């Protein structure tokens, strides 16, 4: 449990108020398009299982499938982006607070660095 | 011809002996040369003149792409991806140019051997020395880098060669 028990975490909160400062996913997100595609595939499989015309029957049902998948995908993407932003923020804060653990290393050029040469023959 | 550079592609001056016939028999080679000039050379020359006249009406130009020098891998810092990319690209371009230089020297050698003919072993010794030097330098540069060659591998090889030379010089001076 890495981020479980993180300070200031409200239980059973899908999206806390601090997530409102992040850019919401665009409606043309490729992930949202893929969620809609999954919904359309679910509708097609439903028609195939119930032995209806796969592409023609139940247009309203297929639309409901697509809409539900897009809705859930949008909220899931928001939560995922919030979690990744939180992880990056915590990592940067820890790096800033522990310089003796994360010291900058002096950079030496390849004219100074000696590398062994292994001929290919 | 002006298509190429005479310095880059030398040709010794051509000495053609003058004809000195000693018989009254007609020369079939001369007769056939005259026939060939009458039947082929004039038509092809007229066709080429027409084509070149057509070309001169739509004369346009193309240029030689120029690349500026960039800092090399010796100046690039460790794991600095942008500088390493620039240096690797420059090194690859230099490698291509060196390959073409070796090709030019080889063409010189082949042409000189063919031109000298039966006396190539003596008269081509000048072009053999240049080819020997160029091949030695090219081998010392890119002899055993491998399929995944890189500027870093070439630099490591040069460092190894320099260290070996320094060790040999120190041993000799000791
Ligand atoms: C039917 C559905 C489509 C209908 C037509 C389009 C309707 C929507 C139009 C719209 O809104 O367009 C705006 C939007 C423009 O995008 P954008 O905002 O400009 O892009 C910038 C992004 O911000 C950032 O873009 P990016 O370059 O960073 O890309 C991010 C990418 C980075 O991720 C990657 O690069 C990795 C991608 C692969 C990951 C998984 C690999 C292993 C699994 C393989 C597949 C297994 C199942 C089979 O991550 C993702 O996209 C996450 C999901 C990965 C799959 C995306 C699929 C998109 C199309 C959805 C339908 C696909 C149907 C396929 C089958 C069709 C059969 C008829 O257009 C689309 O999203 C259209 C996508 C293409 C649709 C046609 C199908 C192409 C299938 C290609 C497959 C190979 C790739
Ligand atoms: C379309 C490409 C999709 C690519 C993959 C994507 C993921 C899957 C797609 C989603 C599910 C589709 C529906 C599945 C059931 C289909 C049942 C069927 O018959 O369908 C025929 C159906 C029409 O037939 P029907 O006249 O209504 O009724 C005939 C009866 O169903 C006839 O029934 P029956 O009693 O004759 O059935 C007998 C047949 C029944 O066989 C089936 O039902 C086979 C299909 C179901 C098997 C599983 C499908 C995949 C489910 C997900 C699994 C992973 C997929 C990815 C895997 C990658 C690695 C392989 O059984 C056999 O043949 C048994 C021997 C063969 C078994 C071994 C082979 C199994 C292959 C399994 C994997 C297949 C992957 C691709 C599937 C593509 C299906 C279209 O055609 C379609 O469903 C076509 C696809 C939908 C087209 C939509 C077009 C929309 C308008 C244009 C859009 C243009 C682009 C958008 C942008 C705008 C541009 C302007
Ligand atoms: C103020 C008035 C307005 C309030 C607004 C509502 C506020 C939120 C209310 C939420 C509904 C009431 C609670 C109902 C149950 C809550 C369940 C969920 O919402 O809670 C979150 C949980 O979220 C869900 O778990 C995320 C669901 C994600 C589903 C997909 C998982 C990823 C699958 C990977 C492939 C995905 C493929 C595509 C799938 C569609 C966080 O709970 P948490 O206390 O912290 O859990 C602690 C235990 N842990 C840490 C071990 C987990
Ligand atoms: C009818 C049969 C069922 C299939 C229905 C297909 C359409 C479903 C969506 C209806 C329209 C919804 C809508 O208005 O979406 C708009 C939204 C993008 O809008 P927005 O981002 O604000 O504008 C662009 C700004 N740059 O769009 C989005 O956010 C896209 C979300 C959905 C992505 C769906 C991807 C395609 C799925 C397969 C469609 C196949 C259709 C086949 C029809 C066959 C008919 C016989």
């Amino acid at each position: 449990t890495m981020m479980s028990g993180r300070p200031g975490r409200v239980p059973l909160q899908f999206l806390p108020n601090e997530a409102r400062s992040l850019p919401p996913p665009k409606l043309t997100d490729p992930r949202l398009v893929y969620m809609g595609f999954l919904g359309y595939c679910s509708g097609l499989i439903d028609n195939a299982i119930r032995r209806r015309p796969v592409v023609s029957a139940g247009l309203h049902r297929q639309l409901l499938y697509v809409t539900s998948f897009v809705f859930f995908g949008y909220y899931l993407l928001k939560r995922q982006d919030y979690m990744y932003a939180l992880r990056d923020h915590d990592m940067f804060a820890y790096v800033k607070s522990h310089p003796e653990d994360f010291p900058e290393k002096d950079k030496k050029t390849y004219g100074e660095i000696l590398e062994e040469f292994h001929p290919v023959r | 011809p002006d298509s190429w550079d005479k310095d880059v592609y030398p040709e010794p001056p051509r000495r053609t002996p003058a004809p000195a016939p000693q018989t009254s028999l007609p020369n079939p080679v001369t007769y056939l040369t005259k026939i060939f000039d009458l039947l082929v050379d004039r038509p092809v020359t007229l066709a080429r003149e027409f084509i070149e006249q057509q070309h001169a009406k739509n004369r346009y130009y193309y240029y030689h792409r120029e690349f500026r020098r960039v800092p090399d891998i010796t100046e690039c810092e460790e794991k600095d991806i942008l500088c390493m990319f620039e240096a690797e690209m420059q090194w690859r371009r230099d490698y291509k140019v060196d390959q073409e230089i070796v090709n030019i020297i080889q063409e010189r050698l082949k042409a000189c051997q063919q031109r000298e003919g039966e006396s190539y072993r003596q008269n081509c010794a000048k072009e053999l020395e240049q080819f020997t030097q160029v091949s030695k330098a090219f081998q010392d540069r890119y002899s055993d880098l491998g399929a995944h060659y890189s500027a870093r591998k070439c630099l490591a090889k040069q460092k190894q060669r320099m260290l070996a030379e320094r060790k040999a010089a120190k041993e000799a001076a000791a």
